[PDB]
């Protein structure tokens, strides 16, 4: 599939002939090296980046996450009070949203690419937004989202979580972290787990913070082009 | 007259080089905090490397805005060609 | 020529209060750095500082664009009628 995608330019087929793979076999036998190498490979080189990720992840630590598990089955005593979460699981429709928010986050570890783990953790976030929205009959507020997410990680135990989150950070293309969700939902997961070991509001507010200025940035990045053209586009009418 | 124009230039240029040095001191304390970001512990690499992507996206927009200004002006130059 | 003299004083004064302003900034950066050397959750608040710094810059760029539009707008008006 990656071969058929690369074929149909031929410079992408030169990337098919290029394969960093032998260099990976060399440097990764002694962990932080392969992260910088993959990031360098991505920096040197358009959806073919996701296809190269799709290949390299399918082919190419991952242990000791227990500390979370013991701490989660610990935190079993925690009720949606003091998480102040807007989720009322009595109504069937939200209980069904919660269940498959969890089902998603479980499904993550099973996944192929880091990006496909990212796809999972969006849908988890989306179902969380649904659980909240159906509860209060009103769209979730950003301050609501983060706690509710932990609650989904706090009950139900995704196989090998910290393994997953370190693996995604290691390689996936940080063209990720700019505008778009899967990485905003990601950084929310990080904030979630990091919080779990004993403020929340700060973590929510800070995520809102960064996400906005990145929205505004990708706007101004455009309006520059819009203005540039609009004036050039028009200086030459007459 | 010349006198207070000789001494004020002295004091003004001494104020400028002091001010500009202070700014650099500030920019170094800032960079130090940017270097306090990534470490072994209490990380959330996620948040840190978000804040990175942000400020990296803005420091291109300065080349963007500058070049937006110089490219609009080069268009003005051809409107000057109109005659 | 007191034209210069009176402008030099103005520029000197402006450089001074602006410098003091640069200093209060430097000071609090120092006061911030001296505390919680590691792991106090003060480097989350360091991340919000990087936030606000990027938020003053983002806006400088925004208002910079809007003015650039006007300068070009009225300049275009000139080169039109002239």
């Amino acid at each position: 599939e990656f071969i058929e995608f690369l074929k149909t330019h031929k410079t992408g087929q030169e990337i098919y002939k290029q394969t960093f793979l032998e260099g990976m076999h060399y440097k990764r036998d002694l962990i932080e090296e392969q992260s910088e190498c993959a990031q360098d490979f991505y920096h040197n080189v358009e959806k073919i980046m996701d296809q190269i990720e799709k290949y390299i992840m399918t082919r190419l630590d991952e242990k000791k996450d227990l500390a979370i598990q013991k701490r989660i089955r610990a935190l079993r005593w925690v009720t949606p009070q003091m998480l102040c979460v807007p989720v009322n699981e009595d109504i069937p429709e939200v209980s069904d949203m919660v269940v498959k928010a969890i089902t998603d986050i479980i499904e993550m570890d099973s996944k192929r690419v880091p990006r496909d783990k990212l796809a999972c953790i969006t849908k988890c976030s989306k179902h969380i937004f649904n659980a909240i929205k159906i509860t209060k009959n009103e769209p979730a507020s950003a301050d609501d989202f983060l706690p509710t997410l932990i609650y989904i990680v706090l009950k139900g135990n995704p196989p090998r979580l910290q393994s997953n989150i370190q693996y995604i950070t290691r390689f996936c293309n940080p063209s990720r972290l700019m505008t778009g969700e899967d990485g905003y939902y990601f950084t929310n997961l990080c904030c979630a787990v990091a919080f779990i070991e004993k403020n929340l509001d700060l973590l929510s507010q800070l995520n809102e913070r960064q996400e906005r200025i990145m929205n505004e940035a990708k706007k101004l990045e455009k309006d520059l082009i819009d203005w540039t053209d609009g004036i050039a586009r028009e200086v030459q009418d007459i | 007259t010349r006198d207070q124009v000789k001494k004020l230039q002295l004091m003004l240029r001494q104020a400028n080089d002091q001010l500009e040095k202070t700014m650099k001191d500030k920019q170094e304390l800032e960079d130090f905090i940017k270097q306090s970001s990534e470490d072994s512990s209490h990380q959330i690499s996620a948040l840190v490397l978000r804040a990175q992507a942000s400020e990296i996206l803005l420091e291109e927009l300065q080349q963007g805005l500058s070049q937006a200004k110089r490219d609009v002006q080069e268009q003005m130059a051809v409107l000057m060609q109109s005659r």
